[PDB]
């Protein structure tokens, strides 16, 4: 979507695995502020949104 | 209240302990008041400032 109109894709009862995301050379930015990039693995959320 | 004199020894003591119990859950500018959700969500480098 355009950034005047982001979509919100509400991400939930799932298996989350980040280091798919986290381990891969496809990103140039991995931001992460309130958690490590590698603990998200080893935490659980009640909605995750992207 | 004839025994106010012993009944208040009790209550600041009391109190003193309640108020150094309660004032755990501060944060004082931390993310968290508890360490093991800072540990468990950051890094070293981060998590031990």
């Amino acid at each position: 979507a355009s950034v005047y109109a982001w979509n919100r894709k509400r991400i939930s009862n799932c298996v989350a695995d980040y280091s798919v995301l986290y381990n891969s050379a496809s990103f140039s930015t991995f931001k992460c502020y309130g958690v490590s990039p590698t603990k998200l693995n080893d935490l659980c959320f009640t909605n995750v949104y992207a | 209240s004839a025994l106010g004199k012993l009944q208040d020894v009790v209550n600041q003591n009391a109190q003193a302990l309640n108020t150094l119990v309660k004032q755990l859950s501060s944060n004082f500018g931390a993310i968290s008041s508890v360490l093991n959700d800072i540990l468990s969500r950051l890094d070293p480098p981060e998590a031990e400032v």
